[PDB]
C-alpha cells in the first residue's frame, strides 16, 4: 500500500567517460522501441502470479442436522414404544 | 463602535415607524432588544443612502452587551456605507480598519478575521470564536424495477411465456400456465407437477430461478442505493482544481478583506489570486445570492458565516480542509488602555461557557 | 508558465546561467521530413537553440542527431478508451466463492431424502425429493410426504437449514454485487483488434495524432497500424479529447502523461486511461542538448539533485495529479445473461434426459 | 397474508381459474415489497450514522 | 560495496537491479533507464 | 441485513498511506523500520534534513 514517493528508473551504469555509452543507450532505446522489455515483463510477472463463503458457514448446519437426526430417530422410536405399551 | 452587516453574526432588520421594533421571543424566553444602529438602508448599492437607524441583533449584540456590563462604558453602534473590512490602499486603510485609523471609533466589536497587517496595526486581544476557513459548493430515488429495463422486461416475459408453454407441450395443458404463474412468486397450487417421467426434473429446475432473480434485483438496488454522491469535491487547497485556476471554475471571495492579504503573503499562491482577482465581491450577501442560483461554482474564505449560511439554506454543502486556523476578535486602537480590560472580560466570559451557551442557543437553533 | 517552466527555474537556481525561451516557429515536435527535422529537434540541430525543453519523447532517432538528458517523469504510449460501459462478469448463477457449497447442499439433500425414505419404509423417494426441493427453494408449497409427526422434526430442521443457506447465499450475492472492478474490453496495442482494426471490426478507429514522436514510433513498429490511423488523423489535443468525449473518436493513443492529465481533468470522468502502470515504449521527456560544449553533465547532475530531494515529488503532486482518479455500479443485459445461460443449459439437459 | 410472509397452511377459498389473477398479482406485489424492504434494511445496516 | 566494483577496475558494467540516486551519477553515467518503479511500503496481510 | 453488513466488512489493508503517513513517519517503539544496508535508500534518506 501507499503512493510511490520515488519514481526511479533502473539504469545501466558503466565506467566513467566510457566510449560504449552511446551504443548501450541506443540499444536500450531500441529495446523500448520494439517492446522487448515489455514482452519480458509480461512473460515473467504474469507467469509468477497468484490470487468468502466456505465450509465454515456451510458444513456447520450439515453437522447440526446430522447430529439431530439421531435424536429425532431416537425420539420416534421412544414414541413408537410408548404407543405400543399404551 | 463599527460593525459589519454579516447576516449570521449581525442580522439586518429595519425599524418600524415608532423608531423601535420588538424582537420575537425565543424558546428560552426574555429576548434581548438590540440597540439602535445607524446603518445604511441598502448598504450603499452604488448610490448614496440615508443613515436610517435600524435594529440589528444577530450574534455579536450579546457579546457587546456583556462587555459593556463588565467594563461599564457607553457604546454607539453604527455601520459603514462602504462595508469593506480592511486592506492595503490602492498608504492608508479603508472600511472598518480605515474608520479605526481615522479615529472615528476607538474600538470595533464585530466579526473580523485577523492577519499579519491587521495584527501589526491594531491588537485583537484574545479571540472568542475560532473558525477554520472552508469551501462551500452548491450541491446538485431509483426505478421500480432496478436492473431490468423495458427491453429486459420484455425479454424475461417472453422467456417465462416460452417456458410455461413448453411445460405443457412436453407434459402432453392450460393449468400448467396458471401453476407456473402461481409458483413464480411464492403462493402455490394444490395440483403440482405430475412427476411421471421428467416433470419432477423440470419442476426442480424451475424452482431456484425466482430466488436467484429476486436476490439479484435486491443486490442491484442495494448497490444503487449505496452509490452516494461525492461530497468532498474539493479537498481544500490541496485539490488540483483549487490550486490551479481554470476558466470554467470561478473563485469568489469578499473584497477588501484579509483574504487578499493572505493570498499576497505567499508568493507561490500569487497565481491563485492574480489570475482570479476580478471575481471578488464587495459584499458577502451578494455572493451568497449569486451562488444560490448556481451561478458561482464555490465560495471560500468566509467559513464562520459560510457554515451558518449552509445550515440555514440546507442545500449548499461545505467541505475543504481548515488550512487557515484563526478566530474572531475585538479590535482596539493603538495603545488603548481598555485592551487589557476587554481581554480579561472576554477571557472570563469564555471561561464560564457563556460563548458556548450563545452558540448553542443561536447557531445550533437552525440545524440542517 | 508551467511544469517545464518550474523545472527551468529550479535549474537556474541550482546553476547560474542565462536563458531566453523561444516558441517553436514551425511544427510541433521532431519529424524526419525529407531528412530535415522540424520543431524543437529541427531548431536544436540547426544550432538555433542549444537546449530543447518540452514534450520531446526520447527515441533512437532523436538521440542520434541530438543528445538527450536524464528523464524526470516516466511516460510512453497508452490507450484511453472508456466509451463502452462494461458491467460485472455474469457469475450470479455460479460465483467463484462457495463452489463446493452447492455440491455439499446437493449431497445433503440426497442424504436427507434417503433417510426420509428409509424411515417412511419402516414413489416415496420421488415424493421426498420433491419435498426437499420445495423446502429448499421455497418456490412452492411441497406436499407433506410423511404422515406422522415424529419424523416432522427432521424435515423442519432441514427446512430451517435450507432457509439459513438461502439467506447466506443472498447475503453473499449482495456483498459480491458491490464490487467495482469495471473490467473493460481493453487490452492495449498488443491486441489484434488495435493492430488491425479493419480485420477485427470496421467500427473502430486508432485515432493516433500525427506529427509527433509517438506517431513515428507507431509507424516504425507497425506499418499497418500507421496506415489504419492515417484515416483518423486528429488535430490538436483539446479537439481530440472533445471528439473522444462525444464518441466520434474511438480511442486516444497520445502520450501517457497527456492522457493521464486529460483523464484527471473535468472531461475525464468517462474518459479514464488504461489504469496500468506499465506503458508501451516507457521513456521520459528529457531535455535535448547538442552537447557540443559538454554542458550535458551539469544539467544531468542538477536534474539528479532535484530528483533526489523532495522538490520534484511535491512539484509533481501539485501539477501531475488529476481529479476523479480511480462504486459506480451499472446494470447491463450481459450481467444477467448468466442466469439465462444456466436456464438454457438446464432446459437442454432436461430435454436430453426426457428423450 | 400468507403469501406476503413465510408460507403457512392455505385455505382454498377461491373456486375457479378466473379468480387466481387477483391473488397472484397480490402475491407478486407482496414479494416485491418484501424484497425491497430487505434490500433497504441491508443498505441501512452499513450506515455510518450509528455511533 | 557494489558501486566500488565499477571504480576499482574489477568490472566495466554494473548491469543489475539498482535504484538510481543523485550520488552515483557524479562521475559514472548510467545512460537511460529501462524499468521505472516507485518505492512503496509492504506489510503483512491481516 | 446484518449478515450482509458483516460480509461487506472488508479488512483494512491500507494501514500506511505511503511516506506521508504520520504513524510511519514518526518513530515509535512498536514500529520497526527496515531497509537494505549500503544502498540508495540511506543516501535518499540522508540527502535532506526532513
Ligand atoms: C422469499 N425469498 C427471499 C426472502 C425475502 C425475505 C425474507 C426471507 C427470504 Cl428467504 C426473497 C428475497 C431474496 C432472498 C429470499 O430468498
Ligand atoms: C505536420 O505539420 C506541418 C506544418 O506544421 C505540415 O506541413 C504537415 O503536413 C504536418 N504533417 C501531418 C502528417 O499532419
Ligand atoms: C455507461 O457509461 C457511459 C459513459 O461512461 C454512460 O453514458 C452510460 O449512461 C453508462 N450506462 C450505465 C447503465 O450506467
Amino acid at each position: 500500500t501507499g503512493e510511490l514517493f520515488f519514481r526511479s528508473g533502473f539504469g545501466i551504469g558503466m565506467r566513467k567517460d566510457s566510449p560504449w555509452k552511446q551504443n548501450v543507450s541506443l540499444s536500450i532505446l531500441k529495446s523500448h522501441e520494439n517492446g522487448f522489455m515489455e514482452d519480458l515483463d509480461k512473460t515473467w510477472v504474469r507467469y509468477q502470479e497468484c490470487d468468502t463463503l466456505t465450509f465454515e458457514n456451510m458444513a456447520g448446519v450439515f453437522m447440526l442436522v446430522a447430529g439431530g437426526i439421531v435424536a429425532g430417530i431416537f425420539l420416534i422410536f421412544i414414541e413408537i414404544a410408548y404407543k405400543r405399551h399404551k | 463602535i463599527v460593525t459589519i452587516h454579516q447576516e449570521p453574526f449581525v442580522y439586518v432588520k429595519p425599524t418600524l415607524s415608532d423608531g423601535t421594533c420588538k424582537e420575537e421571543f425565543t424558546v428560552n424566553g426574555d429576548p434581548v432588544k438590540k440597540v439602535i444602529c445607524t446603518g445604511p438602508n441598502d448598504t450603499s448599492p452604488g448610490s448614496p443612502r440615508h443613515t436610517v437607524p435600524q435594529c440589528c441583533y444577530g450574534f455579536c449584540i450579546d457579546l457587546l452587551i456583556k462587555l459593556a456590563r463588565t467594563m461599564n462604558f457607553t457604546y454607539e453602534v453604527h455601520l459603514v456605507a462602504d462595508g469593506k473590512f480592511g486592506t492595503q490602499e490602492r498608504k492608508e486603510w479603508n472600511g472598518m480598519m480605515g474608520e479605526l485609523l481615522s479615529g472615528q471609533a476607538d474600538m470595533i466589536v464585530a466579526p473580523l478575521t485577523i492577519n499579519n497587517e491587521r495584527a501589526q496595526y491594531i491588537e485583537f486581544s484574545k479571540p472568542f470564536k475560532y473558525q477554520g476557513l472552508t469551501i462551500l459548493v452548491k450541491k446538485e430515488l431509483d426505478s421500480f424495477m432496478q436492473p431490468f429495463q423495458s427491453t429486459l422486461w420484455l425479454l424475461v416475459g417472453l422467456s417465462v411465456h416460452v417456458v410455461a408453454v413448453m411445460l405443457y407441450l412436453l407434459d402432453r395443458l392450460s393449468s400448467a400456465m396458471w401453476f407456473s404463474w402461481g409458483v413464480l412468486l411464492n403462493s402455490g397450487i394444490g395440483e403440482g407437477a405430475p412427476r411421471s417421467f421428467s416433470a419432477r426434473i423440470l419442476g426442480m429446475v424451475w424452482a431456484g430461478f425466482a430466488m436467484i432473480i429476486v436476490a439479484s434485483y435486491t443486490a442491484n438496488l442495494a448497490a444503487f442505493l449505496v452509490l452516494d454522491r461525492p461530497e468532498e469535491r474539493i479537498t481544500g487547497i490541496n485539490d488540483p482544481r483549487l490550486r490551479n485556476p481554470s476558466d470554467k471554475f470561478i473563485y469568489a471571495t469578499v473584497k477588501q478583506s484579509s483574504v487578499d492579504i493572505y493570498f499576497r503573503r505567499q508568493v507561490e499562491l500569487s497565481t491563485m489570486y492574480r489570475h482570479m482577482e476580478k471575481h471578488n465581491y464587495e459584499s458577502a450577501a451578494e455572493a451568497i445570492q449569486a451562488v444560490r442560483d448556481n451561478k458561482l461554482h464555490a465560495f471560500i474564505w468566509d467559513s464562520a458565516v459560510l457554515e451558518f449560511e449552509a445550515s440555514q439554506k440546507c442545500d449548499l454543502v461545505t467541505t475543504g480542509e481548515l488550512f487557515f486556523r484563526s478566530g474572531f476578535g475585538i479590535g482596539m486602537r493603538k495603545d488603548s488602555p481598555w485592551k487589557q480590560n476587554v481581554s480579561l472580560s472576554i477571557l472570563k466570559s469564555h471561561e464560564n461557557g457563556f460563548m458556548e451557551d450563545l452558540d448553542k442557543t443561536w447557531v445550533r437553533y437552525q440545524e440542517c | 508558465k508551467g511544469f517545464c517552466i518550474d523545472i527551468l527555474k529550479k535549474i537556474s537556481k541550482s546553476v547560474k546561467f542565462t536563458y531566453d525561451l523561444y516558441l517553436v516557429t514551425n511544427g510541433k515536435h521532431g519529424k524526419k521530413i525529407n531528412g530535415t527535422w522540424n520543431g524543437m529537434i529541427g531548431e536544436v540541430v540547426m544550432k538555433r537553440a542549444y537546449m530543447a525543453v518540452g514534450s520531446l519523447t526520447i527515441n533512437e532517432e532523436r538521440s542520434e542527431v541530438v543528445d538527450f538528458s536524464v528523464p524526470f517523469i516516466e511516460t510512453g504510449i497508452s490507450v484511453m478508451v472508456s466509451r463502452s460501459n462494461g458491467t460485472v462478469s455474469p457469475s450470479a448463477f455460479l460465483e467463484p466463492f462457495s463452489a463446493d457449497v452447492w455440491v455439499m447442499m446437493f449431497v445433503m439433500l440426497l442424504i436427507v431424502s434417503a433417510v426420509a425414505v428409509f424411515v417412511f419404509e419402516y414413489f416415496t423417494i420421488g415424493k421426498a425429493i420433491w419435498l426437499l426441493w420445495g423446502l429448499v427453494f421455497n418456490n412452492s408449497v411441497p406436499v407433506q410426504n410423511p404422515k406422522g409427526t415424529t419424523s416432522k422434526i427432521m424435515v423442519s430442521v432441514w427446512a430451517f437449514f435450507a432457509v439459513i443457506f438461502l439467506a447466506s447465499y443472498t447475503a453473499n450475492l449482495a456483498a459480491f454485487m458491490i464490487q467495482e472492478e469495471y473490467v473493460d474490453q481493453v487490452s492495449g496495442l498488443s491486441d489484434k483488434k488495435f493492430q488491425r482494426p479493419n480485420d477485427f471490426s470496421p467500427p473502430f478507429r486508432f485515432g493516433t495524432v500525427p506529427n509527433g514522436s509517438t506517431e513515428r514510433n507507431i509507424r516504425n513498429n507497425y506499418a499497418e497500424m500507421h496506415a489504419y490511423m492515417g484515416k483518423f488523423n486528429q488535430r490538436g489535443v483539446d479537439d481530440a479529447l472533445l471528439s473522444l468525449k462525444t464518441g466520434k473518436l474511438d480511442a486516444f493513443i497520445y502520450d501517457a502523461a497527456v492522457l493521464n492529465y486529460m483523464a484527471g481533468r473535468d472531461e475525464g470522468c468517462k474518459l479514464v486511461t488504461i489504469g496500468s502502470g506499465k506503458v508501451f515504449a516507457s521513456t521520459g521527456y528529457g531535455i535535448a542538448i547538442q552537447k557540443d560544449s559538454g554542458w550535458k553533465r551539469q544539467v544531468d547532475l542538477a536534474i539528479l539533485q532535484l530528483f533526489g530531494d523532495g522538490e520534484m515529488e511535491e512539484l509533481e503532486a501539485l501539477w501531475l495529479t488529476g481529479i476523479c482518479h480511480n462504486m459506480s455500479s451499472q446494470l447491463d443485459i450481459d450481467n444477467m445473461a448468466g442466469v439465462f445461460y444456466m436456464l438454457g443449459a438446464a432446459m437442454a439437459l432436461s430435454l436430453i434426459t426426457f428423450i
